[PDB]
């Protein structure tokens, strides 16, 4: 048993009726002094280390050649000038086991935390020494954390893509289905999660060019995609993860849901394919009034109207579809479908729930397209256009497939540094750089949408950690007040930075002129409502920091009208799974699942108290399962009103909660404006 | 929550002795030493004798006292596998490897053997003590059954798996692997039936049933150590067999919903190579807030 | 002289209802009158009850009292077929053809039907009256079992066979024919065991056993007549079914080594229409020609 | 019960100790006059019929527009002048159930046998009235039978392709694997059977861009292809059929074979994918000497030598691969592998066995490429070049994927009419037309190879029927003498027709000048050895029909050298499954399985006596299971020496024979020059 593992295990040994939280500092100190400093390759000078890394196929010479070695040396000086110390053993362990650069035999350590941060900053700045130093200060202060792909792979020769979330539209054709399988395998090969919209595919028992009842439906494509993701398993390193989305009004919705039942047949069940259900307001209205609903065969609708069923507004088109004799449908019970959804989420956590009209009532790019589905993590909500992949000899009609770049603000560190504006703008610049430097050669729609939309996702994390370390309960109205003010400021400065980038480059995103940013409809609630804190305690948290006012929002609206907006999408709150340990932060804006995290690595068990947990703030670190999910919905809806994309919203349920309770949580989320629901986690 | 799923897994694992041709084992059997052949024979007879008790008494007695048509059907299927499939398979292996007179002598020896008898009679004693409409006595018998299926067989299974992992006696090793795969699911299933009874008890009664299970495990384990040395010292394997017994004891405990008793150990690599919350309807006013 | 061949026949007849796809009967079922569907559901429900008790109770209890591991293996296999295969197949048929409420109603109907309760009471009573080492109580239960296998099932079997013979409900009918094929060999086997016990008796004792068998048959017969009328009057077939059950009563008596009791009659001709490779190593000379 | 099937069941009622074979004539007469004439749509004149069929999307207008209606009327008169009568109930039943045109609701019958034959002939002739009449005479006499795709779809609007056998080479890349899946689904959608070579794919545990043990092997691609073929099943009426081929020296050969074991897990076993094994002479030599053979990792060989393993000569490079340290190899026992092959064929009929050096020692186009795999029916043996499908933005290097049009001569009717030359030439013309009118616009390599190679397959059937109806035992030397003379004559006239077509069109097949036809080496055994019958009984069978001598073959060799050849491949003997009933012929050149064949169609049981079966030739119709497989191998090898492609050779095994007997049959087939072995059928 390692000495640091023993020291970390002494946290649970209760001395004087309290956990020994101070043992984790001893644990991390022992871990470093006994393992990391021993296994860290040291070089006489930074020049020798850099030469070894570039020449041994560890780094990329292209981005490092943009600086004189003096500038790189000063950047590394800035990283090491902070004397950053990992507060807990788990932070250092996670970094040096997941993100630190190791030798080709994975025996020694080439990169410390400072080296990784310096390389990421030098890649972000793209030749600017002052910008690189600013990125170094931002990341070594741990105010901004680039996503796991960006943080892990930036500046590495043998790297995967810096983007890991992709959203593909699948057209109703064998050519398009085969192309979707190919692109899914190519993107999973790069290490990215792939989400596929299956709503355009015609249902089971539909006609294929005069041969009726010949289509296997969305479940055959589901099996194809599941095997494609199983094959493209990231070189046998990490299991290939993909998601499939289907509209709740699709005829195959029940077959779509039956793929996740525990009793599912092996010719129906899918293993590596997550499922998400898209629910328009029409379905919730039908279930509310207990009227019997209809699911429609998409190809009949396409033949009758020339438009896909998911391309049309179900609120206005549902009655026309039902009254159309040439549109084929079967009766369903919407309440029974809702209960089936809740039962499936209780049993397996699936499907994801995307409230279509909650997303699109505040969507800023409805002119480009409505948001029809989400990503594998249920936070990316962007307009997509389906591609028409024709025969081999013909020319394909390339659409827009969603792929956004992820980054997370550390709410605790941004708040303690009083640097919401600077951190938000620098994170926007880094995400923009990642977007520009991303070129995917086997997903033409993804590449086209990356070049045109220039969409980024700037998330946040350590919300519960910041609140509990400041004596604020997560469910308290003061917590929602802080979230309101903080994310209003984040949105303000992200919009300002996007407009500044548009002014600097003289270009906006494609089809910006039709957006609500161009017409000013986006800024209505910001030029009409004041989002300053309503509590003196919360207003004191923002001391020394200018909270944007209504006049500031009017000035921003005028600036955006004059100069445009560079990013179609800017903010999305991803789960931030493994980077939260490195940042000593609670995951995303979700509340903590456990106060102290018990995990086993190898043959030794490890203990991870939540960051900042102590005796004084023990009960402010309320576990998510002990919380009222209605208040968590209230918090996420408070945040969601300032996030242009969605938020990964996990439901934390007790074992005593019934199907009716899960349905009530889902319906209250729909009522409160929640866009997506990620997971149903049961204790 | 589980009987139909186990029904499916059980019936899809159905097999017959005739499917594996045994004669090709004679090509490796002839090359084993006397001690290896002796240990194999004794182990095989041990497994045969214990499995007969399970077919004639263990499974049918549990099927008799358990309520539920679907459970009785699964239990009947398991009893069938013991008597119709496993017993014939063990007989076939014996008839292939030894002449009639040698088989009779090995069974005479193992029938008189102190360590085999101790465990066989301990298990049978608990089956004979089940009383009509007494779920405590049924639970105790289920614990005994799980210990046989998931633990006591494994001091025996070790040797065929050891050969199987080396490329020796592959036909009989394939048969043993199929048998073992059946006993594994039998142990898991009976374990779930025992947990159902356990969960219906008070906290004091639970603590008392836990003490029973651990005490029984201890008695059987100490006898297994003696059984192991008695058979495996002559072929130098006892240390590794003991690790395998403890590893399988832990699996048996987990089948009964109990914590592992023994520290985790690695197993011999040759042997390794051988080896709904509650549906509630929406009653309106849940769509209004 | 016979157990081994019955063992081989039973295991080679092994089947599962899932081997037969049932969706092909959907249309011929839809087309039957409400009276016909009602009789059909009830008939199969009566069969389900009989197999439930034959599997849960009858076959296991006879297995317990019959001596010899091979005889026990055959009886255990037959028991498994009763409840794990036969009784379950009826639910496969029900789940295909009928909505849940109709299924629920027919199982409620078996519980309250006086003829079905009487026949179960009588048969199961005899099973539970078996006394250890008492061959006479065992004989009586074996007679009851033969009467269940070879006589009592047939008021039920008539209707699926009647449809099969007209080219209707042929997938369900295929299942029923497999069940019937099994029961025929089960009735013969148990009959042979009963004859073994009967043949040990004095002439005076034999005379009493024949009285028992004939009195029991008549009592079951009179009840079956009322059951048959209750089910078949609404489809117009009661007289035809009665002829069929008398025919099969004679077969049951014959399985017991007794003379036929009812006179021969013409049965509906529709119902009559309702009825690895060895591995050898390559030699060097095999590569030259 | 139907009257015709009641009459057909009176065949088995033995009257005076003999089967009532004449009942089948009454059976077919009743079948017609009680079902067919009643369900046949009859029009006032042929003009109304043709207008009705063209207008309602049953026929194609383009091919019927090349003839004036007087010419079409003359063709239909020629078809009906023969007054063809089906000799058995099975012939007419199979035609009117599988190939006869029916109304859109599958209710009535639109085409008779004469109508279908006339339409196929007018399609073949392509505007020529006299050629259409010649084709009508050829098919109504049943001397030549177009394959099921051609005969079923010739001249129909809503039709599949006229080719159903496709062979695909898969390159060792994810782009090429995705393209292989796409092309397999596209061709299965067209109704064709697709065979794929998986030898170029690197084995399990190979590196994917310097990360080791990353490749899932050929079994992952096998699962992908199996699900692709399950998806593209054409309503499931005829589910997607695929074949995978692996060289026996591939490292994944044992896992490739384990996909067909009965005890295979659901994560390994493939169900819709047939498997074939390509065995070079090196493997047979290694097994013969009981030496230690080695299977190789294909990627190591490609990296070391720059060529794929299956593109290299194993008989000359096996020792170099073994001695090369940079090539990764695994030790295997070749005799154990042979025994495993025999056991797998006994238990499942798989794999197909291709003797690679038997194919390539007589292959005429080794300059283009060696034959590396066969088709799904294991008789197409043509040169293929792998394609290089690149990224979306890059151009693809299109190779040559095999596909040939099938057509069978009826040996009995051809020999009765003494028309080997005319039938062979007309069938060659029809197959050339089918090749020219085929355009696969989603399989680029199939299209390119169809345009370049112009390969056709002209097979034969009713060999056993002709021999049994002429008092010749299938195993007798006289039967092999007849097969030798007949197929030498067929080869002579097919080569003559190919040379005449090349002379008329002024073009040869691509890379003809490097072929053995151009060098004249192909004709060595034909200009040196006389193939006239050696038995007086056989010589009388060819009386009235000129048998080409050595002088005739020398003249043909000069003609080919001076004019070239139009088809790279001309002759392949396919199984000819269902068209054998329509033609009242035994299937292919294989011996019959049952003298009287009992089948159940729906809820009706019917019996099919072998064509011409009686009491005078009952014992000449010896079943395939009762005869020596060595003599059947001798017969197939006698036929194979005149066939440029392979012969679908099914092995008919009794239950008594062990795996050693199957291995002996395989080794004798390899010794006797058998190119492929199709199936191990056991009774
Ligand atoms: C991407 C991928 C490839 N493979 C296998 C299948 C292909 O035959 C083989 C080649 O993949 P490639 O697509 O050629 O990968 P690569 O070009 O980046 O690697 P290399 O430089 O070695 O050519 O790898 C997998 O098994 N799983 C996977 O996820
Ligand atoms: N010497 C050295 N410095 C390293 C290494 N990895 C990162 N660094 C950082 C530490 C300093 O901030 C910076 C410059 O180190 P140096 O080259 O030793 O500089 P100097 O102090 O000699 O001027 O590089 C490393 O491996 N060696
Ligand atoms: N009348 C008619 N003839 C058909 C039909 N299908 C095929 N034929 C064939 C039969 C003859 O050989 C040929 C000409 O038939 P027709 O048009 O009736 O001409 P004719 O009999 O007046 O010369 O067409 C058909 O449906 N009707
Ligand atoms: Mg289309
Ligand atoms: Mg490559
Ligand atoms: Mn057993
Ligand atoms: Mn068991
Ligand atoms: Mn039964
Ligand atoms: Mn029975």
């Amino acid at each position: 048993v390692p000495k640091w593992i023993q020291l970390n295990n002494e946290i649970m040994i209760q001395k004087d009726g309290k956990f020994q939280f101070d043992k984790d500092k001893e644990a991390v100190h022992s871990y470093f002094v006994d393992y990391i400093n021993q296994n860290t390759v040291f070089f006489h000078n930074l020049k020798e280390k850099l030469d070894y890394l570039v020449e041994n196929q560890y780094y990329e010479e292209e981005f490092l050649s943009l600086y004189s070695f003096e500038d790189i040396k000063e950047v590394f000086k800035t990283a090491y000038a902070k004397k950053f110390r990992f507060p807990s053993f788990m932070s250092a362990f996670k970094f040096y086991n997941d993100y630190a650069l190791k030798t080709n035999d994975k025996k020694k350590i080439l990169e410390r935390y400072e080296d990784r941060i310096s390389i990421v900053a030098l890649f972000f700045a793209n030749g600017d020494t002052e910008k690189a130093k600013e990125y170094v200060n931002l990341m070594i202060n741990q105010e901004y954390q680039p996503s796991t792909p960006t943080f892990l792979n930036a500046g590495r020769k043998r790297r995967g893509e810096l983007v890991s979330c992709f959203l593909l539209e699948v057209n109703d054709s064998l050519n398009d289905i085969s192309r979707a399988i190919d692109i899914s395998m190519q993107l999973s090969k790069l290490g990215g999660g792939v989400s596929l919209n299956l709503s355009k595919l015609r249902a089971k028992g539909e006609a294929i060019k005069d041969v009726e009842n010949a289509t296997k439906g969305v479940v055959g494509v589901m099996k194809l995609l599941d095997n494609a993701f199983r094959y493209a398993d990231q070189m046998g390193q990490r299991q290939g993860s993909g998601a499939a989305y289907l509209n709740i009004f699709h005829r195959d919705i029940n077959d779509f849901l039956d793929t996740k039942k525990i009793s599912a047949d092996e010719d129906v069940r899918v293993k590596t394919l997550s499922i998400g259900v898209v629910i328009p307001d029409k379905f919730v209205e039908l279930a509310r009034e207990d009227k019997a609903a209809y699911v429609f065969y998409p190809h009949t609708i396409y033949k009758e109207y020339g438009q896909h069923m998911d391309e049309m507004d179900m609120n206005e088109m549902y009655d026309k579809f039902v009254d159309n004799p040439r549109v084929k449908k079967e009766k369903i019970n919407p309440r029974k479908l809702l209960e089936k959804l809740a039962m499936l989420r209780s049993e397996s956590g699936y499907p994801y729930i995307m409230f279509q009209d909650n997303v699109n009532k505040v969507h800023a790019n409805n002119h480009i397209s409505k948001v029809k589905f989400s990503n594998l993590c249920s936070e990316v909500l962007q307009a997509s256009q389906v591609s028409s992949y024709t025969d081999y000899d013909e020319e394909d009609e390339i659409g827009l497939d969603i792929s956004c770049n992820l980054g997370s603000l550390n709410i605790l560190n941004v708040m303690e540094h009083k640097s919401i504006e600077k951190t938000v703008k620098l994170a926007t610049d880094s995400l923009t750089h990642v977007s520009e430097t991303t070129d995917i050669r086997n997903a033409p729609a993804v590449r086209r949408a990356n070049k045109a939309m220039k969409s980024i996702g700037l998330g946040a994390m350590n919300l519960h950690g910041y609140l509990a370390q400041n004596g604020i309960a997560y469910e308290s109205p003061e917590a929602r007040d802080f979230a309101n003010t903080f994310f209003m400021m984040v949105n303000f400065y992200s919009i300002q930075r996007s407009a500044e980038i548009a002014k600097e480059k003289g270009e906006t995103f494609d089809q910006y002129e039709g957006s609500t940013y161009a017409t000013g409809e986006y800024f209505d609630k910001y030029v009409s409502t004041d989002f300053s804190p309503k509590y003196e305690k919360i207003a004191n948290l923002f001391e020394g920091m200018h909270i944007p006012t209504t006049e500031d929002w009017k000035k921003l609206k005028a600036f955006v009208a004059e100069h445009g907006m560079y990013h179609s999408y800017r903010l999305c709150i991803a789960p931030t799974g493994s980077i939260s340990y490195v940042q000593s932060s609670t995951a995303s804006v979700m509340p903590i699942m456990e106060r102290i995290e018990e995990r086993t690595y190898g043959n030794s068990k490890t203990y991870y108290p939540m960051p900042g947990l102590a005796s004084n703030n023990w009960f402010f670190y309320k576990e998510a399962y002990d919380m009222d999910m209605f208040k968590v919905v209230d918090m996420i809806a408070t945040i969601q009103q300032h996030i242009d994309q969605g938020i990964s919203f996990t439901l934390f349920l007790k074992d005593t909660m019934t199907t009716r309770d899960l349905n009530r949580i889902d319906l209250y989320a729909h009522h409160r404006g929640i866009k997506t629901i990620y997971y149903a986690r049961t204790k | 929550d589980f009987t139909q799923m186990f029904y499916n897994q059980n019936v899809k694992q159905f097999w017959l002795p005739e499917e594996i041709a045994l004669n090709g084992d004679l090509l490796t059997w002839k090359y084993l030493g006397k001690n290896e052949q002796d240990t194999y024979m004794k182990v095989l007879a041990g497994l045969t004798l214990l499995d007969t008790e399970q077919g004639n008494t263990g499974m049918p007695i549990v099927a008799e006292h358990v309520d539920g048509h679907q459970r009785k059907a699964v239990l009947n299927f398991m009893a069938m596998m013991e008597n119709a499939v496993h017993a014939k398979s063990y007989s076939n292996i014996f008839m292939t490897l030894a002449p009639t007179e040698t088989i009779n002598e090995v069974f005479e020896w193992v029938k008189q053997n102190k360590y085999l008898q101790k465990k066989a009679q301990m298990i049978v004693g608990l089956y004979k003590a089940i009383q009509k409409d007494d779920e405590i006595s049924l639970f105790k018998a289920m614990v005994a059954s799980v210990y046989l299926e998931s633990f006591l067989f494994y001091s025996g299974f070790y040797y065929p798996l050891y050969f199987y992992g080396q490329g020796k006696l592959m036909q009989s090793g394939e048969i043993i692997n199929l048998i073992l795969r059946d006993e594994a699911i039998h142990g898991v299933y009976v374990g779930l039936l025992a947990q159902e009874i356990y969960n219906k008890q008070t906290e004091e009664k639970k603590a008392e049933l836990r003490e029973f299970a651990i005490d029984l495990l201890n008695q059987l384990y100490e006898n297994e150590l003696e059984y192991t040395e008695d058979l495996y010292d002559q072929v130098g394997l006892s240390h590794d067999v003991k690790k395998f017994i403890r590893y399988n004891a832990n699996k048996a405990l987990m089948n009964l919903g109990f914590d592992p008793y023994f520290e985790e150990e690695d197993i011999n690599p040759i042997v390794l190579n051988g080896l709904k919350a509650t549906v509630e309807p929406l009653k309106d006013d849940d769509f209004y807030f």
